[PDB]
């Protein structure tokens, strides 16, 4: 995912 | 107890070198103890930073150490109509170092890598990568699990499923009795955290430079996971090896967590296959428990028992108020197939911002009284804030709640003495262990030999 | 009858005060030999003592600095009262004690700074558009509770170097949203927009001038931000005179100290300033995020109340964070930021909500004991601090000071304090534990053993060296 | 140790299709890439494509795009190619390959599996004696063996017995059906003074004809 | 496509010798190249990987070199097992391709083929058909070329030809020329000839018949  | 804190030996490095960071005893084919010296920040061949590694013989006097060479140079590959790439900039070898047999592993997690297709990417990642050496006879090798030929648009279209990009391998390092080594890779499938093995003989025998990509058919990685619990944990921050399960044949991995389930942090012991059978859980959140981990008889009972560091832990004080001192846990592994209970014993640090935990490096038997024993870091600790390294006794019971002995840093202050240890190794070999102590801030390297009790 | 002042046998006017408060000496010629000379004060005179030569001291507690207690902290030159009394004298004799009194005050209509910080991460795009006319509206429901309001606003997103920073393509650094159809910020670590100030179109046009970033890692390094909107004084712009609200907004988790150490930082936080005139944190790419215990100390010493502001996905998270950086507040945010509005008017209420008492430079010796009395003249003993207040309310604590023997420094001086409050009450103690007659006392004196010892308090003793 | 074990060779009918496989013996069949080769007589070696069994992902030579199908199954630990209208060009022995070390490279190799389109149906072999015309210290005799199918045929003189001093030629494809002959030499006191007898046996069709040299 | 030249198609050496197969690219490889060997009806197995580096279990008597678009496969001191089929292999770009490949073969002395013509059997002639065979046994070098004459002029039309490998005890070659035709078109004519045509003469080596006559 990470910055979402 | 029985250190010899009045005639130090130091070893040192470059300015700027940050020599010291991590190290470790190396034995040769004769039996002859060196120390291994990674220092992270070693300037290259460009003038830029890359990291290097040195190999200390044992001096009384100490002094500068000769480099162990590796290849710094950015490699390149046209193949598969793809263009394979390293980038060993700012990769930091030397973050790590390790010995077993007559055999150097010395790691660089910041190593970053990239494949081109067109006008695709694997995208620019710091996969790491671990360097091997045998000294006297000049071979060398390479081991980058982490590495892949995959495209960023395969990821994407996969959900980042076994994304493998940032692993930094290297970042810990073990090596079992067996000759098997076992990197922590707390950026592996997206920054949740992975363990890569593989046994150092099938590395050096499936190592061909230029390659860049190879297989090793007999290494073993870590699995991906679908709990919130795992994800930033970091798994792998640390990592030591053990016997906790009964099985001498069976080699257990102890694997650290710092921020493990929300900043909780955990340690995690598992089989060769990564199946886990026990986990410690932390009792502070951000305290980093799991920062550092170590494994030793410390009761004399033949079972191993386990040490865990978390340096940021905030200890209760009067009015409400906490301060941030760091903590140590012991875990003493019970007769037979049983968990891990409570901890044994808490080891709180006294000067705040003093990072007590944030190293333990198992002693053997400093004063020979049958009982192993530790010593624990606080680098920021001390009076006067420059560092300090405490020594705790075994006993039957555990450990000696109070230290036996207390070294204050040589250094100035900001050396970050204590951040690096190692002890259980007979330098001098007078017949006592002794303990060599790393300080990156001062770019040296304190040595305390052991001495009979007084 | 004989009493602990007598039957202890004393030698000297000192030693008969420190058997107990209710003894008395006397320094008089005229006694006759079996009297003794440490008894009652009723007893003395009864025994035709000289009213003069009786050593006596009384513990006692006057007020020097009274002021009334301020009905509105608007306007003045910090001139505003919310502690009373702010002064008072103290004397006690040995193992002796005595009671005083505290009032203290949420002042109604006190200034309020409130530095908006920002996560500007790509997760945080839709949030924006929600807050571009923030200011006004926050404006509107503030003025009803100050008339001195200062708002400003920074932002951040994370540490702008791999692993956390898209460094590949070239593209990507100029624009971290390149492979993506759309434009988007270069990373950055933390940077000031706009500085505490009253105008508060400047902080809506400000903020509608803004955009987000793009940054790998979910965890976002917010806490670098929390850390320098505190050390930066002169740049964030707090007020002396003011409360001090820092209101941090995110929608994921948080980076805290030793995470630094992924990008091949670990050089510890240092909590001093690193923003410069380019309004942006230099030491992000070079310095570790802060440790909790750190930020507790800079929050605590710059008077900042922290505000956590975050999406129910990590309510719990900073609740947990909450409990361990005291004095810190919780609020729910939408996933859009619609409601940050009412969240901090909620935080501000709950923030003057409690009144705590905290002691500096008390002497070792000293020990206290409160009564507060909070709500409606409702007494409770063994409490020093008081929960569910309104702005305006006043509540008063009794304290009593046990002194434990007669310490060697006779005048020492400690600070009674709200947390977060400004104004305090500073207690002077004087120990009285000698007499006025010592002050004329006779060395070598033709009445004791022809000059081997001092006359002093009408009793002969012996001379230093003996 | 690393084997491929790939499937028996295969005989169909030209428009059908063929899946063979490649199973991994020793080691798992998702460590590495597994390529297919083509090997014909003339036209030599051809890279048909690849595929990596831990997600499936192919590559292929534009040249095989619509014949040639790779896929894998990594439960069975094997590797398939699938062949689709085949031809008589298909007609061809294929290999499955994978690296030693580099990811790249081409190093172990399966035994391989021999392929024949052909219409032919199983047809017996006609077996003809050839004797010499109407001198030498040495004689040469021969036998025939003429439009059968499918492969292979097992020919032999007086059943085993004379061994030495002959010459067995591979066969060779004439319109659908296979041919192939066979030459033996000897003294001239031996024929025919001893009874020489050519041993031809089609397991196919299930046949062991036997033709003696008669002069003429 | 990258293109593979490799030369020679075929040598003939001897045990002991030492001696080197080339490849060439239609452009730069970067030494991403493999070598294989294919023994006589066998499958393949791995010698060289990238340019140089030896597959596990290969003798060292062979050995890789060559930079650019050129690359060369050495073997020293020629062992019995060596001799069969190499090919190369590039994987520097998709699709991979190989070499025209190169077969090691058995060196000796000329030999001239030993000429037998047969004609078609009684059994044959009784079915409707009719095969004249002319067998060419043991001879070095291995080219060869066979011409079938009907009454005296050459017919290339109906002929099956077929060879063996190296025959493993006297190191020769031989050959199988078949010539096919219908029993109605075989009875038009009266003579049926096969002329070997070797290095070892000049003159080539006839063989014929005469149908009926015997
Ligand atoms: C923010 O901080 C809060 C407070 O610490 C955390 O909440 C706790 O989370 C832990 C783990 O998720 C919970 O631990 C479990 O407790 C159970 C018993 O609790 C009961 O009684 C309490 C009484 O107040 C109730 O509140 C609670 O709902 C329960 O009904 C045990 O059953 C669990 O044991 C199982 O798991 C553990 C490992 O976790 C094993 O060791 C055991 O053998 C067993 O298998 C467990 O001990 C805890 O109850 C939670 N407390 C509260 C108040 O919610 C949040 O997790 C934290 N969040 C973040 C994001 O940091
Ligand atoms: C705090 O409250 C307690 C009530 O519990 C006060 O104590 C009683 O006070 C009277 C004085 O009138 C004493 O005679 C009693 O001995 C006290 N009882 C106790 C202590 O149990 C106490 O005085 C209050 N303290 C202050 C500073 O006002
Ligand atoms: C001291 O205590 C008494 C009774 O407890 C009270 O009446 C008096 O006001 C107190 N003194 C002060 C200065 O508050
Ligand atoms: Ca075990
Ligand atoms: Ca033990
Ligand atoms: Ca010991
Ligand atoms: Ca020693
Ligand atoms: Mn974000
Ligand atoms: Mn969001
Ligand atoms: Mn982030």
């Amino acid at each position: 995912a990470g910055d979402v | 107890l029985n250190l010899d804190p009045v005639q130090l030996t130091f070893y040192a490095g470059p300015n700027g070198s940050q020599f010291g960071f991590s190290l470790d005893f190396h034995k040769d084919s004769h039996g002859r103890v060196a120390i291994v010296v990674g220092a992270p920040r070693t300037l290259g061949p460009s003038q830029e930073e890359t990291g290097g590694v040195f190999l200390c013989p044992w001096r009384a006097e100490g002094g500068q150490c000769p480099s162990l060479l590796f290849d710094l140079r950015d490699e390149t590959r046209n193949v598969g109509s793809q263009t394979l790439q390293t980038f060993k900039a700012r990769q930091g070898l030397g973050a790590s170092v390790v010995s077993w047999s007559d055999v150097i592993v010395a790691c660089a997690p910041w190593q970053h890598w990239n494949v081109l297709e067109k006008t695709e990417e694997a995208e620019k990642t710091p996969v790491g990568s671990c360097f091997l050496a045998q000294p006297e006879s000049g071979r060398r090798a390479e081991y980058s699990p982490c590495r892949g030929n995959t495209l960023s648009r395969i990821y994407v279209e996969n959900d980042f499923s076994w994304d493998k990009r940032y692993c930094e391998a290297g970042f810990s390092s073990v090596v079992t009795q067996a000759g098997e080594l076992v990197l922590g890779a707390p950026g592996g499938y997206y920054f949740l955290g992975l363990l890569a093995q593989a046994p150092v003989a099938d590395i050096f025998s499936s190592y061909r430079p230029g390659i860049l990509l190879w297989h090793v058919s007999s290494q073993s990685l870590s699995f991906d996971s679908s709990n919130p619990e795992y994800f930033d944990g970091y798994w792998g921050y640390s990592v030591a090896v053990g016997e906790f399960d009964g099985d001498l044949n069976t080699t257990e991995y102890v694997v650290g967590a710092p921020t493990w389930s929300w900043t909780l942090g955990a340690v995690e012991i598992l089989d060769s296959y990564y199946q886990r059978l026990h986990r410690l859980r932390g009792e502070q959140m951000a305290s980093y428990f799991g920062h550092s981990v170590a494994v030793t008889d410390v009761n004399g009972d033949g079972r191993h028992d386990l040490l865990v560091g978390a340096p940021l832990y905030m200890e209760s004080r009067a009015d409400r108020k906490l301060a941030e001192v760091g903590r140590v846990y012991l875990f003493l592994q019970p007769r037979g197939p049983h968990a891990l209970g409570a901890p044994s014993l808490l080891l709180t640090g006294t000067q705040l911002y003093g990072r007590f935990g944030s190293a333990i490096a198992p002693l053997g038997d400093l004063d020979r009284d049958g009982y192993n024993d530790i010593a624990v870091a606080a680098p920021y600790g001390g009076p006067s804030g420059r560092g300090q390294v405490l020594v705790f006794l075994g006993q039957s019971e555990g450990l000696r709640s109070r230290p036996s002995q207390v070294l204050d840093s040589p250094f100035p202050t900001g050396s970050a003495f204590g951040f690096s240890l190692r002890g259980a190794v007979d330098i001098d070999d007078n017949g006592y262990p002794d303990l060599i102590v790393g300080a990156y801030g001062a770019n040296q390297v304190a040595v305390y030999r052991a001495q009979p009790v007084v | 009858g004989p009493n602990i002042c007598t039957t202890r046998g004393v030698s000297s006017c000192q030693q008969c005060l420190a058997v107990s408060p209710m003894c008395a000496w006397c320094s008089d010629e005229a006694l006759p030999l079996g009297s003794p000379r440490c008894d009652l004060k009723e007893n003395l005179l009864k025994d035709n003592c000289a009213p003069e030569s009786i050593e006596f001291p009384v513990s006692e507690a006057r007020v020097l600095e009274d002021r009334p207690l301020s009905d509105k902290g608007s306007g003045d030159s910090s001139q505003v009262t919310q502690v009373s009394p702010q002064r008072i004298a103290l004397r006690l004799r040995p193992d002796d004690s005595k009671n005083f009194s505290i009032q203290v005050r949420q002042v109604e209509d006190y200034p309020v700074d409130i530095y908006y910080l920002m996560d500007l991460s790509y997760s945080m795009k839709d949030d924006l558009w929600s807050i571009q006319n923030l200011g006004t509206k926050l404006a509107t429901q503030m003025r009803k509770l100050t008339s001195n309001l200062r708002i400003g606003f920074g932002a951040f997103v994370d540490k702008p170097v791999s692993p956390y920073m898209y460094i590949s393509p070239p593209e990507a650094l100029e624009n971290p949203c390149y492979d993506m159809k759309t434009t988007c910020l270069p990373m950055f670590g933390y940077k000031h927009v706009l500085t505490l100030t009253d105008q508060v179109t400047r902080f809506n046009e400000e903020v509608k001038k803004q955009s987000v970033s793009r940054n790998r890692d979910a965890p976002e390094g917010g806490f670098d931000a929390i850390m320098q909107a505190t050390v930066c004084d002169e740049k964030i712009g707090w007020r002396n005179d003011a409360s001090h609200l820092l209101v941090f907004t995110t929608d994921a988790k948080t980076h805290i100290a030793l995470d630094g150490r992924l990008a091949g930082i670990v050089q510890p936080n240092d909590g001093q300033c690193h923003v410069g005139s380019d309004n942006h944190y230099s030491a992000s790419t070079t310095m570790d995020y802060p440790s909790l215990g750190l930020m507790t100390e800079k929050l605590s010493q710059k008077n900042i109340n922290l505000i956590f502001a975050v999406t129910e996905n990590v309510v719990n998270l900073y609740q947990n964070y909450s409990e361990l950086i005291p004095g810190t507040t919780v609020g729910v945010l939408s996933m859009d930021s619609s409601n940050v509005l009412q969240l901090i008017v909620d935080a501000y209420g709950k923030i003057r909500s409690k009144v705590e008492l905290e002691v500096r430079d008390l002497p070792e010796e000293l020990s206290l004991s409160f009564n507060a009395t909070c709500l409606n003249n409702e007494v409770i003993p063994g409490l020093k601090s008081c929960m569910g207040l309104k702005i305006g309310d006043t509540v008063s604590f009794s304290i009593e000071a046990k002194v434990r023997g007669c310490p060697q420094e006779k005048e020492k001086s400690f600070t009674i304090k709200p947390v977060g409050f400004k104004d305090s009450l500073i207690v002077q103690v004087t120990f009285d534990c000698d007499c006025a007659c010592q002050a004329q006392a006779e060395p070598n004196s033709h009445r004791c053993n022809n000059g081997n010892g001092t006359f002093e308090c009408g009793v002969c003793r012996c001379g230093p060296g003996w | 140790e690393v084997q491929l074990q790939q499937s028996g060779a295969e005989l169909v009918k030209p428009g059908a299709s063929v899946k063979l496989s490649c199973t991994a013996s020793g080691f798992n069949i998702k460590d590495t890439y597994v390529h297919w080769v083509k090997q014909r007589p003339e036209q030599g070696l051809e890279w048909i494509g690849r595929i990596d069994p831990a997600n499936g992902y192919t590559k292929y030579d534009p040249k095989f795009q619509g014949k040639a199908t790779i896929t894998a199954d990594t439960s069975s630990n094997t590797a398939y190619l699938q062949l689709s209208s085949l031809t008589s060009e298909d007609t061809a022995v294929y290999y499955c390959v994978r690296p030693l070390y580099d990811y790249y490279a081409m190093d172990y190799w399966g035994q391989g599996t021999s392929v024949t389109v052909s219409s032919a149906k199983t047809t017996a072999p006609s077996v003809y004696p050839l004797a010499p015309v109407c001198t030498g210290s040495s004689v040469t005799l021969g036998c025939l063996v003429k439009g059968y199918f499918p492969e292979p045929v097992t020919l032999t003189w007086n059943s085993g017995s004379l061994s030495s001093g002959v010459h067995t030629f591979p066969a060779v494809l004439q319109s659908d059906l296979y041919t192939l002959s066979s030459s033996v030499t000897v003294t001239s006191s031996t024929w025919p003074s001893q009874s020489i007898t050519c041993n031809v046996a089609h397991p196919a069709s299930s046949t062991k004809v036997d033709k003696k040299i008669e002069p003429r | 496509d990258i293109l593979m030249t490799q030369s020679p198609s075929s040598m003939s050496v001897s045990l002991g010798d030492t001696v080197s197969i080339t490849c060439h690219a239609s452009q730069g490889i970067s030494s991403n190249i493999g070598w294989l060997q294919q023994k006589p009806g066998k499958s393949f197995m791995g010698l060289i990987y990238y340019g140089t580096n030896l597959v596990d279990g290969v003798p060292s008597r062979f050995s890789g070199s060559g930079s650019g678009a050129d690359y060369s496969l050495t073997i020293s001191s020629l062992d019995s097992e060596d001799f069969a089929d190499y090919y190369c292999v590039q994987y520097a770009q998709l699709p991979y391709t190989f070499g025209g490949g190169t077969k090691l073969e058995i060196k000796r002395a000329d030999a001239a083929p030993t000429v037998s013509i047969f004609p078609p059997s009684s059994e044959q002639l009784t079915s409707g058909g009719a095969s004249v065979v002319c067998f060419l046994n043991n001879f070095y070098p291995k080219d060869i070329n066979v011409k079938w004459k009907i009454d005296g002029s050459e017919r290339q039309n109906g002929v099956l030809n077929s060879w063996t490998d190296q025959d493993s005890k006297d190191s020769t070659y031989s050959m199988s020329s078949t010539l096919t035709l219908t029993k109605d078109e075989y009875e038009r004519h009266n003579s049926y000839t096969c002329e070997a045509t070797h290095k070892t003469s000049t003159s080539p080596i006839v063989k014929s018949f005469n149908r009926n006559e015997c």
